[PDB]
């Protein structure tokens, strides 16, 4: 039986992301907002128990948990035609409505006091899943509700459910951009602390490189929320691609993420996408070669996460994976290994071997593709700790300016101290380190 | 046409290629306790019934030619196998194809194999030569 | 007591024939008989058959 | 002779219950509202004489008897289409009309008080059926008139049927919900312990499974007791078929239940039906398979019992049987079983041998099946003790408190004491015991004088 896989969407960037994937799902699916399949979706080849449950022998239903802190956005995510798609016995709604008030504390001490329904909607879902693997947890590491629930759900997780994988969606804030959110130092310090402690794997979302690439590569002036949560569903929906298209290889989870994950600390996954094209380049399907493709997955303008240029650290990848999507000859993916083994565009790891693994995916037979290949890149690269490095220097940036600390010695959590904040800060630093000497030799001893 | 050539050699590819890795991923899954039985521990019935209802419940059950895969128990193990392969292209071949059953009791992974029947004149494509390769 | 006992040799002598037996459909029906192994827990012969020939 | 069964319709519930039942059968069986056979129910294959009876060559009129403490319900029973389908002289009311005030002493009292004229009509109806088999009982267990008439119905039907059989479908308090009927745990308890004392069979309903299945199936928020009811009387007509499709095995409800229950204590059933699916999913009739139904079968969204989640005791199946409606090859039965017995998707008895029952059976004719294939699932299985041991905590959580008991001690059932809900505990203990040892190998002992 497949690995069943239960989505929880955390706080309002959370629960917009799972509410776009599960849209997408549907419409990849060919699946109605009621979770019923189209009677045009015949193509029978989608591994929807992975992600999604079958109600009945002709409705799929997802296998999405939307949790909020706040009734607003529940409110209005029931508003919509997809209201039917979710189970919900899998929904576990805080009785107080309030959110967190983009405060983590405050995330945290909702989701205690909702533990107990939490912990049930988990447990009903669960037995709904012949073969779960674990929970994936989609949320916002800058709100409260998001990051703070997120980081409670997690731990109790990992308590309860300690021979389940934990993956998890993590929109971190945008680390380039000043937060208005004075506390998402706090509230980003206290999601990496789980992360360290609690989370199996953490897929990093900074809102800084989904500005910047709407901007840049979208073409977009000002990018909607709505705009990055498009993108944001169509990178999940790449994503997810090998449990939508299923092949011989990489149709599970563990095969996908163990090629990311060298070692247990190494979990801090980067993502990539291709082909990035602006909503206006739809029109021209370019004939990209698997070296052209990869060429243009190779370039940041194409690359979906803003790393800042680090002068003093040589930043190398550590390990990449290549996810390609639609119609790939295999001796043009040989050739764009032979191209990028050549042209060295890809810096490995020098403490072990390292390579960028390539798969080749089809398409949704549901959902018309506009472009003939697609492509999604993992990959580890110590550029990405820039981001981190970023997001860490700005939270020593608020801590040694103690600002807004005051609000969350208000919240219980934060009452007596910071310390949480500090050792996540500590930590972050580590692996900044860690990332950048991945790309040593001496990686093998690093952190001893 | 009438011999569906193309169909079954599609379905050689969906089963014995194992193209239908959800399945195939399904099926090991639920069945690696069964194949780390010890050979002779290992019940055939119960290894049968595991594979149709692995075949039933995976989207190998969209498979037209679903019907026509057996489960086949290799008379060697996979390390057995693979030596009488190794000597196939050797003079050791017959030797190897003649080499008593290792008794060191095969797990199922190593003893497990599909059969697939062949009528004629489809058989005539799916050879006895065909199908050992 | 003497019944059940009487009753769980008839059972493994029938199981013993079954696994003899040519029809398939007769297997599937000791295999039925015991869903819950209960003659298979009571009865030693039960589980020694299907680990031998196995 | 068939054997033919009264049915019983108690109290507000029940009656609406019954009432439901008996539209669903006739529409089923193709019978009028006035009793005659439509010129659609041309299966002359149905065994009208279990649960019908000819009043004229060409009406079948159902051998069901509406009985409620209450007159409001049998007075829109009597305003529906269907008041033709009962015998006149096999329906006793209660004179005062005024049920039992929510109380099931009361409801006992009243059922006293109509006590000749329950018999009388019990009689009549007996005269009447060729080859009478019992009496099935449709009520609530948490009200009163429902649940005392019952308890009521049970105890003149023990004293003066001691040798038929008496199978209830009763409607069981909610035990995971606090009733804010601070005597509704009382009043389930004296029910119970009627069901213990006087009962044979009792088919616990249990509100809140009523209510979470209208919110997983019918998308129903608020289930409405119309659409409580309205599952009910697809249950009935699916326990039904087999009288209405007649085949090789199992054809009446005593051949049903006979293979059901081992010992006169483990009397328990929970029930499944499949598929569950929503009115608007006809149109796309699919091959579901007897594995895929099987498959079906064990997901717990489909049964019409919520047990709550025991994490200490291992709750298990003692037996399952799968009645199964429509085209089925028996290789594919076959198959299924190996399957579910291959993946251990059902834990059985461990101190004698169980198995999943399958029962395929034929649709009716006469009705048009919108599914290619429907199932029945009756399963003996252990978290039903959950909700007879909740049901338990409940009564003793109020009455350690004695909470609204005075209006119980108002009749005579609960004047003096509430030994009957003492003695209600007692049996649901030894119950839950039993189901908890059914799932071990001293289940071969329990209740044994060597529960």
């Amino acid at each position: 039986m497949p690995r069943e896989i239960i989505t929880l969407q955390l706080g309002q960037c959370g629960n917009q992301i799972g509410f776009e994937f599960w849209k997408q799902l549907c419409a990849e699916h060919g699946i109605s907002p009621e979770g019923i399949v189209e009677e045009f979706a015949t193509e029978g080849t989608d591994r929807k128990d992975v992600f999604f449950y079958q109600a009945d022998d002709e409705h799929y239903i997802p296998r999405a948990v939307l949790l909020d802190l706040e009734p607003r956005v529940i409110h209005s995510i029931l508003n919509s035609p997809y209201a039917k798609l979710y189970n919900p016995e899998n929904i576990y709604l805080s009785e107080h409505g309030g959110g967190a008030g983009n405060n983590w504390a405050s995330g945290f001490s909702q989701g205690e006091k909702i533990h107990e329904d939490i912990f049930d909607i988990i447990d009903r879902e669960a037995d709904g899943s012949d073969s779960l693997e674990g929970f994936v947890l989609c949320h916002s590491i800058a709100g409260g509700t998001g990051s703070g629930l997120g980081s409670y759900l997690l731990e109790r997780l990992n308590d309860r459910y300690p021979k389940k994988l934990v993956q998890t969606y993590s929109v971190f804030p945008n680390q380039d951009e000043m937060s208005d959110v004075v506390v998402q130092p706090y509230n980003s310090l206290l999601t990496l602390k789980r992360l360290t402690q609690n989370a199996d794997c953490v897929v990093v979302l900074d809102n800084t490189a989904l500005n910047r690439i709407a901007t840049d590569r979208l073409h977009i002036q000002n990018p909607s929320f709505s705009q990055i949560n498009q993108l944001v569903s169509t990178i999940m929906s790449a994503s997810t691609t090998t449990l939508r298209y299923p092949g011989y290889m990489n149709n599970d989870l563990i095969g996908l993420i163990a090629s990311l994950i060298p070692t247990p600390r190494l979990h801090f996954l980067m993502t990539g996408y291709t082909p990035l094209t602006t909503d206006q380049s739809v029109a021209s399907v370019r004939k990209t070669t698997v070296l052209d493709v990869m060429r243009r997955l190779l370039q940041p303008k194409n690359v979906m996460v803003s790393t800042g240029r680090d002068r003093q650290t040589n930043h190398c990848y550590i390990a990449i994976l290549n996810i390609i999507q639609g119609e790939v000859d295999p001796t043009q993916v040989h050739k764009s290994l032979q191209r990028i083994r050549e042209r060295k565009l890809a810096n490995f790891i020098p403490w072990g071997p390292a390579s960028i693994q390539v798969a080749l995916s089809r398409k949704s037979p549901y959902l018309p593709s506009a472009h003939r290949v697609s492509g999604l890149m993992m990959a580890n690269h110590t550029s990405i700790s820039s981001l981190f490095e970023r997001t860490c220097r700005q939270y020593d940036k608020l801590r040694k300016r103690e600002a807004f600390l005051e609000q969350f010695r208000k919240e219980d959590m934060f009452k007596d101290n910071f310390d949480e904040m500090d050792t996540s800060r500590e930590i972050v630093q580590q692996l900044i380190d860690e990332y950048h000497a991945a790309t040593r030799p001496d990686y093998i001893s690093w952190g001893t | 046409e009438e011999k569906e050539l193309v169909a079954h050699l599609r379905s050689i590819k969906r089963y014995f290629l194992m193209d239908q890795g959800d399945f195939f991923v399904h099926f090991m899954d639920l069945a690696e306790e069964e194949l780390r039985k010890p050979v002779e521990d290992i019940t055939p019935p119960r290894l049968e019934a595991l594979l149709e209802l692995a075949l039933r419940m995976s989207t190998a059950n969209t498979d037209p030619f679903k019907d026509d895969l057996k489960i086949d128990l290799m008379p060697h193990d996979l390390i057995t196998q693979l030596l009488r392969v190794l000597a196939i292209e050797t003079k050791q071949e017959k030797a190897m194809a003649h080499a008593d059953p290792t008794e060191l009791a095969l797990s199922g992974l190593e003893a497990f194999s599909f059969d697939y029947i062949v009528k004629w004149p489809l058989s005539l494509i799916i050879n006895r030569k065909a199908l050992t390769r | 007591r003497i019944l059940t006992h009487f009753y769980q040799g008839i059972v493994q002598q029938f199981l013993v024939l079954l696994t003899t037996s040519s029809d398939e459909s007769l297997r599937f029906l000791s295999f039925r008989l015991d869903f819950n192994e209960h003659y298979k827990a009571r009865e030693p012969r039960l589980r020694v058959s299907l680990g031998t020939r196995g």
